[PDB]
């Protein structure tokens, strides 16, 4: 009855997501919805009305941005192709040569921020802009109003202080003008340097080139009455679709595969050497706490527990300070006793040590808190039953203990593998990469995991971002460290 | 392999589960313990074995202090009730868990399992993981690891309280077989009575950790030490009669019933320490009461529940005068319809008297059996 | 140590004497029976009276000490529904040794009712580390028959 | 209390040497962090136990102006108590929202019967094993269209990392759902017979059964929202807008090498959390 | 209130756990269903209740189709074997959770939740959470719940279940003062096969969810319908020979024991449409076995183990010419060595007959009761 | 649906008639029971031989379809320390139905072991769904006595 009222936004809501581009999150508002409205329809479906809103978060925040990162693979986005093709063209429309109209200028500032109010003499009516502050390019608004501005205009000095922040400001006015800042005591209106007509063909306005959209590089490019490709093109790039020449990059040859390989038996490794060490050092220390001849049991708990307890972001950095080579008090105390002062950071082989060291310092209590509480589930009977007849404690921990322990421990024994194979938490922020790997196009690391390696190439501080590129290395992680739930689940 | 107990104590901090207690069993005889779920039983059996601590006093396994002792080198093999089976070994590693560490003969090793398994008819599933067998097959490993081993004593802890009802019952004699076919000293530790009764040579009923009484097994049916034992032995429960002494004598005690005919009676009993006013409790078997024909001490009544079991036929009777049910116990059948008037004697030679405190005095009419 | 005294007078005996299942075997809770002989029900020890039922011929109380105890009159006394007692005190009420809670004709009650024998047992066992019973004729208000140990 | 043959204090005393050297070597990282607050300037260079009591990082990343003879006045290098107070704002709202979700959703998944259950759980824990980390590409590009048409939820947002955290919570269901296998499965087949409809007997029965394991979940969910890195630094752009995750990445850096102030922040993150994060993880006794 | 049963299937896909089955159920009546560990009775009052799908069939609560109604619209309470409380709900709420939801009233809630706790002795333990309750207190709240809706039928899940030994059997009665005293329709389980001679009036033995027998607890003990009903009836097993057919007459079949002796005897049992030649089986209780001296069929034996029970007296023989081990049970004290000549003799009027798939001759020796 | 062939010829007997709690009550597995009348114990099925006990008076087989059969010679035999019995077949071996496994002399075992009844039951009963027992005189290797279905 109330499946008229729900009715109502979807289809509402999911047209106008259908309109206005947007057409790879338009499914997901219908499909998940949908489904939502059919459970909360009918009372012969009561058991998903309860996980219904548990899919909601799943279907959204986990398995959407999954199925994005797969259809990113295919698509161009990167540095360069930031935006769509509709919005690298405004942006190019507003590109313009000078016109010296004369638009005398007065800066009013307004509570604690600046505000422009030009001054047309030709037309007569004043125009006011509103509140900005100082910093970077903007474009802001005019308003129309006949009264003159409050307050008395800033002096010369002032305007001269701010000159950088205030010539990048383009102003747009009611009628259209484009304003940028001409001289001390003036501001000019331009014409666009560019003019869209019926087709998407741009023409200069000042060399008189005419530009026409390329959707193979997904750049505006120039050509002379003939053919499609030739002359200058202007770099404010727009996103395009592209074909299966991102995951060909990495697999035919290139400066990528080398390193690729290279990382992924490094990621493959580190993650067995801290699930090896992690469970050991665990299961070790998990009987000797709840071992029945003891003292401090209470108090032998919770000292062992700090390492995960004390959260990942501040238990890493502090190892960071630790750890460095010529600083830090590690290697301070290194130098005391021993002569040494081994490089953290630099070497290869050496930072690969410490990682390992720190990933284990977190691990190991963890699978102890997991390897306690399994412990439990073996009856005392079989402990006591091998003391009758004659057990040691070591007898007892390799006979009993430990063979009975493997089978339950199997599927959360390679669960933490999948989890280290993805520790993108550690490595970006320890070694932030460590030592960086020469000869490449792409920024990589001797100790940078895959998920590390997929995040560099997106995001590095200017080592040209692909977004693409690292969607689509993404998607072969995903078959790699995905796909083994396969194991986790049909074999265990 | 004669195990024997002198002023044992046990006590976790300040509550003392066990009082003092003293037990001699000597060798080759089948003792059982019993007592309610929790009354010293289940640590007892434990504190034997060496699985738990002894406060105080001494133990004596063959004429040597083994307090102090592992439980290792006590000489002793022990069933728990989980039966404690390893799930990640087979049937003849389970059984052959005792002598494949601690000096291993893998030869010797198969001709002992398949001794035992022989007997035990286990011999067709000794590759089999404990997981994938029944609830009795389960029980003869447990019983078979004791059995490869071959210990001076056996320490049953309640093996047959997994089996189903029927099964419990039968395989009941099994245990019996095992005794008299090995001959040799075997604490077994039961919560059901008439476990312990088909049983033992010598039973020990416990109450809160303090040993009731020790005896044959028909002494404790006959000849009870207080009202506790009294009223746990026997098929129903034993009645309780709120009498009042009257008068007492060289070997026998008179009591008034509390019915407001207040009939007197003499009950041939050691009249030893009871003061005369004090206000005891008498005791009389559902099967011992004799039809109202026979005795002298009628009690008239009124029916209310008939029980037929086709063996036997129970019938509850809710008498006038004293403000107690009475139960009554005859063989065969009887037809009695419920409400119809159904008189009983009371017969004086079959009664137990027992104090406030709880202690009973000694019967002096001779008992065949004892 | 805590002493207990007798709600009313009468003679003690032994509570697995009691012709009910439910106080024999202890179920409720562990204590002594009294053949009642007097004709008032008084509050045993100084507290709050815990609950007193609709037929008013039982009632529970809980000592300052931080002991609940409970007294029952007879056995099946329920199905007069209320013949023969007269409530006195109040449910909350703050009482003391000697005080009257619940007043009863004995003969009526020993002419109609299955039995007169009242149960006096104490609710949380779990408290209590140590109970002894008493032994001997008692009086209204005044003879301890039992001594706890919280 | 079972005898102990060769004597124990042989094998003991080897575990309690060990175990004490143990706990010293893990200790040893967070007792140095102790130590730098104590210590003076953020050098490394000079004898390492602290050669003078310093409180100017106890001061400074506190949020004080305080200062020496020769450095003038200088301000808090960067606000901590900002920082602190944002976490709180991400975590407290993030917590509330996975709750909510994984609280019905558990409940279908232990006390219910449904074709689809067999299928369904098999899924959760695939989709869980795929992080949220391997998709932050994707992330930015959703929040930053989603951005331009509903602001409160785009980026660098309060709600942009809220709504972020609400995908994870099949771990978190697998929590609650253990717990209601806990509870005796006769308590819903009685309340049906009561004349109560399966959403009334969980609305009046097991949910107020289940506070106890919600309560811990969401203190759970509450300390790992506040650790939450990548997601977060990824998210965040504004100095003012950090939380305390992104924030002392800040401290650490090649150029301005703030070590010495580390040391309180790195207090301001352990000791509020380190009373909530111990006491969390004894709270369950179900 | 009269539930009747009609042809009623059940299936989880292939396993058939419950044959069609027929049950005509009168008001007022007392059944109880017993069995092995899974045989039906579990799954058969869940049916019942609604708790539990119908696959084919019919069932009608007081002449009414209730195989598509919801559990609640019934008209019938149940006690689990979990006794199923609300831990953050105190006694009286549990009691009353039926009444308190779907049209509430306050003054009636508080009128029939003391009327219940009364007699259950729970007044004392209203406010109180079932945690702090002990486990013969949680059934009592159990039962209590069902008492407060007042519904059609009863039905017990196995109650009696969580209880101690001592305290188990005699809690049995409270259950028939709280029949008669109500007068309802109740539908009892259990496992153990005394619990439903001594309760009820209309016994239903299961067998792996075939309907072995229904009867009166008497006509079950007497006349059994099966090999399967005879050997789970009654406190000892039923003695089974392997005897032969020789020759049949006009009311009574001859057989022949399988013993060397081969000896004759005539059986006062049905012998119509019985082949001669085929192997039978002949059935005897302990209880039925009579003294040598009387009965014509001598058997001799040895005496393996002795059962002193006190009340009774439980003798093994060993049969030289059969080769099983034949249990002699007789009242009252036997004193019998271990080892000495034991003899006993074989009443044909107290015998069964089976037949090779199980069905047993109808006994054609009159007996009082049936 | 697999047919079990009679291991030695007799009579059908009723598992339950057997005089030991182990085979009577179904413990060790569910069958059916001959009287003795030949010479030979045949392996009822095609499969591999188990094991066979050091007595050599009974043995274990397991068929090719999957189920554990086990055919043990009287109830307690064993004390005869393989007095009468004769050892054939080989632990291990494999062999089908007809073929002889154990071979024995009647009249020596008739008045010696403690009884001659030859239970035949099946080990692993989860993995058959429905069993059925056949009656009357069988012969060595050829009758069927037991129709299981897995
Ligand atoms: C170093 C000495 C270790 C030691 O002596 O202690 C061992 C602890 O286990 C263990 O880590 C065994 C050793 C692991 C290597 C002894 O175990 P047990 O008491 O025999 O087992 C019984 C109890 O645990 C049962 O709950």
């Amino acid at each position: 009855s109330v499946l008229g009222l729900l009715g109502l936004l979807v289809g509402y809501l999911v047209v106008l997501m259908y309109a206005q581009g947007e057409y790879l999150f338009a499914i997901t508002t219908l499909i998940l919805s949908s489904a939502g409205l059919y459970i909360f329809a009918n009372r012969k479906a009561y058991a998903w009305r309860y996980v219904y809103p548990g899919m909601a978060g799943m279907g959204l925040f986990v398995l959407f941005p999954l199925v994005c990162t797969i259809a990113i693979a295919f698509t161009n986005y990167s540095s360069t192709n930031q935006l769509t093709f509709e919005r690298a063209q405004e942006v190019l429309l507003d590109r313009s040569w000078q016109a010296g109209k004369t638009y005398n200028f007065g800066l009013y500032p307004a509570g604690d921020e600046w505000q422009l109010a030009l001054s047309d003499g030709e037309t007569g009516k004043n125009y006011l802009s509103d509140a900005f502050k100082f910093g970077g390019e903007q474009k802001l608004q005019l308003k129309e109003t006949t009264a003159q501005p409050e307050g008395e205009r800033a002096n010369l000095r002032v305007i001269t202080q701010n000159r950088q922040a205030l010539s990048d400001i383009t102003a747009i006015l009611p009628d259209g003008n484009k304003v940028m800042m001409s001289s001390l005591r003036q501001f000019s209106g331009t014409q666009p340097l560019y003019t869209l007509d019926g087709d998407g063909t741009l023409t200069n306005n000042q060399s008189g080139v005419k530009y026409r959209p390329n959707n193979q590089i997904g750049f505006y490019q120039s050509i002379t009455a003939d053919g499609n490709w030739g002359d200058e093109k202007l770099s404010p790039g727009y996103t395009v679709t592209t074909g299966w020449k991102n995951f060909t990059r990495v697999f035919t040859d290139e400066g990528i595969q080398k390193p690729f390989l290279a990382i992924f038996v490094w990621t493959v490794v580190f993650s067995l050497i801290t699930v090896f060490l992690t469970v050991a050092v665990g299961m070790v220390l998990a009987c000797l706490v709840q071992w029945e001849a003891l003292r401090g049991k209470a108090v032998y708990r919770v000292l062992l527990i700090l390492p995960y307890a004390v959260p990942s972001f501040i238990s890493i950095l502090i190892f960071k300070g630790l750890f460095n080579q010529s600083f830090g008090e590690i290697n301070m105390m290194l130098s005391a006793l021993f002569g040494v002062k081994p490089a953290w950071f630099s070497d290869p082989t050496t930072a690969r040590t410490m990682l390992i060291i720190v990933n284990t310092w977190l691990g190991y209590p963890y699978m102890m808190i997991l390897c306690m509480g399994l412990l439990k589930a073996i009856p005392d009977d079989l402990y006591e039953a091998s003391a009758m007849d004659g057990a040691g404690p070591f007898q007892n921990f390799f006979k009993i203990t430990l063979p009975l322990l493997i089978k339950p421990l199997t599927p959360l024994m390679i669960a933490s593998f999948a989890f280290n194979f993805n520790n993108f938490v550690l490595i970006q922020l320890l070694t932030n990469g460590g030592p960086d790997r020469l000869g490449t196009t792409t920024p990589a690391g001797y100790t940078d995991l895959l998920v590390n390696y997929t995040y560099r190439i997106a995001f590095e501080g200017g080592g040209g971002q692909d977004f693409g590129l690292a969607a689509a290395i993404a998607t072969l992680i995903f078959l790699l460290v995905g796909a083994l739930a396969i194991v986790n689940l049909k074999a265990t | 392999a004669s195990v024997q107990l002198q002023n044992v104590t046990k006590a976790w901090g300040e509550v003392v589960v066990s009082k003092d207690i003293n037990l001699d069993i000597h060798e080759g005889e089948f003792v059982v313990f019993v007592g309610p779920s929790g009354c010293g039983k289940s640590t007892l059996l434990r504190m034997i074995a060496g699985l738990e601590t002894i406060t105080s006093g001494d133990l004596f396994i063959g004429e040597k202090r083994m307090n102090d002792t592992p439980p290792a080198e006590r000489g002793v093999g022990m069933v728990f009730q989980s039966y404690a089976l390893y799930p990640h070994l087979s049937v003849a590693e389970n059984m052959s868990f005792g002598l494949k560490l601690a000096g291993a003969k893998k030869e010797v090793i198969n001709q002992r399992v398949n001794q035992v398994a022989e007997v035990l008819q286990l011999a067709h599933l000794l590759d089999r993981k404990p997981k994938a067998l029944s609830g009795g097959q389960r029980q003869r490993v447990a019983i078979g690891r004791t059995l490869v081993a071959e210990p001076s004593v056996f320490l049953l802890d309640e093996p047959l309280s997994n089996l189903d009802a029927a099964l419990r019952v039968q395989m009941r004699i099994e245990i019996s077989r095992l005794h008299k076919r090995l001959g040799r000293t075997m604490i077994y530790v039961t919560h059901d009575q008439v476990e312990a009764m088909t049983l033992a040579d010598k039973i020990v009923v416990l109450d809160a950790g303090r040993v009731a009484q020790v005896g044959k097994p028909l002494e404790l049916y006959h000849y009870p030490a207080d009202r506790f034992v009294a009223g746990f032995i026997g098929s129903p429960k034993m009645n309780f009669l709120p009498v009042k002494v009257t008068a007492t004598a060289i070997d026998q005690v008179q009591v008034e019933l509390p019915m407001p005919n207040r009939q007197q009676v003499w009950l041939p009993v050691e009249s030893r320490d009871v003061q005369v006013g004090a206000n005891m409790s008498l005791g009389i078997r559902p099967e011992h009461l004799l039809p109202s024909d026979i005795a002298d001490v009628i009690l008239e009544g009124e029916v209310q529940v008939v029980e037929q079991l086709g063996n036997e036929t129970q019938i509850h009777i809710q008498i006038p005068s004293i403000r107690q049910n009475l139960v009554y116990r005859q063989n065969d059948v009887v037809l009695v319809e419920e409400g119809a008037t159904f008189a009983i004697g009371l017969p004086p030679e079959r009664c137990h008297l027992f104090r406030e405190d709880g202690t009973a005095c000694r019967r002096l009419h001779k008992e065949p059996g004892v | 140590t805590i002493e207990i005294i007798a709600p009313l007078s009468g003679e003690i005996v032994n509570i697995e004497d009691v012709p009910d299942v439910v106080f024999a075997e202890k179920i409720v809770g562990d204590g002594i029976a009294i053949k009642p002989t007097g004709n008032k029900m008084v509050a045993p020890v100084d507290g709050t009276i815990g609950k007193i039922f609709e037929t008013n011929h039982a009632f529970s109380i809980e000592s300052d000490s931080g002991v609940e105890l409970f007294v029952h009159f007879g056995i099946d006394t329920v199905e007069l529904k209320g013949e023969g007692f007269k409530r006195i005190a109040e449910e909350g009420q703050r009482v003391k040794v000697g005080d009257t809670v619940i007043e009863f004709d004995l003969p009526l009650l020993e002419e109609k009712a299955k039995s007169t024998l009242t149960p006096v047992v104490i609710s949380n066992m779990d408290e209590i580390k140590e109970l002894i019973k008493l032994s001997g004729s008692v009086t209204v208000g005044e003879t301890p028959v039992i001594r706890i140990k919280k | 209390a079972m005898v102990q043959p060769k004597s124990q204090k042989a094998r003991l005393f080897i575990t309690h040497l060990l175990l004490l050297l143990f706990i010293a070597a893990i200790m040893f990282p967070l007792l140095m962090v102790v130590a730098i607050s104590l210590r003076q300037g953020n050098f490394a260079t000079g004898s390492l136990i602290p050669e003078q009591i310093s409180w100017d990082h106890w001061k400074l990343a506190l949020g004080f102006s305080v200062e020496q003879a020769d450095g003038r006045i200088t301000p808090p290098p960067f606000p901590v108590l900002l920082w602190l107070w944002n976490s709180v704002k991400v975590a407290g709202i993030s917590a509330i929202g996975i709750v909510a979700l994984s609280t019905t959703c558990a409940y279908a998944f232990a006390r219910m019967r449904f074709p689809g259950k067999a299928t369904l759980l098999k899924g959760m824990l695939i989709f869980q094993m795929f992080p949220a980390v391997l998709s932050l590409v994707a992330l930015y590009a959703l929040f930053d269209r989603l951005g331009e048409y509903i602001p409160f939820i785009g980026l660098n947002t309060h709600g942009g990392v809220i709504f972020a955290y609400l995908g994870g919570i099949a771990l978190h269901v697998w929590t609650i759902k253990g717990y209601f296998e806990t509870i005796d499965s006769s308590l819903e087949e009685a309340a049906a017979l009561d004349g109560a409809t399966p959403w009334q007997a969980f609305r009046l029965v097991l949910l107020p059964l289940s506070v106890p394991i919600l309560a811990v979940v969401f203190i759970l969910s509450f300390i790992a929202a506040i650790t939450e890195v990548p997601v977060a630094s990824l998210l965040l752009r504004d100095v003012n807008s950090y939380t305390l995750a992104v924030g002392m990445q800040q401290y650490l850096n090649p150029q301005n090498y703030l070590w010495g102030d580390f040391a309180a922040a790195a207090v301001m993150s352990a000791l509020p959390i380190t009373i909530v994060f111990l006491l969390a993880q004894r709270w369950l006794v179900n």
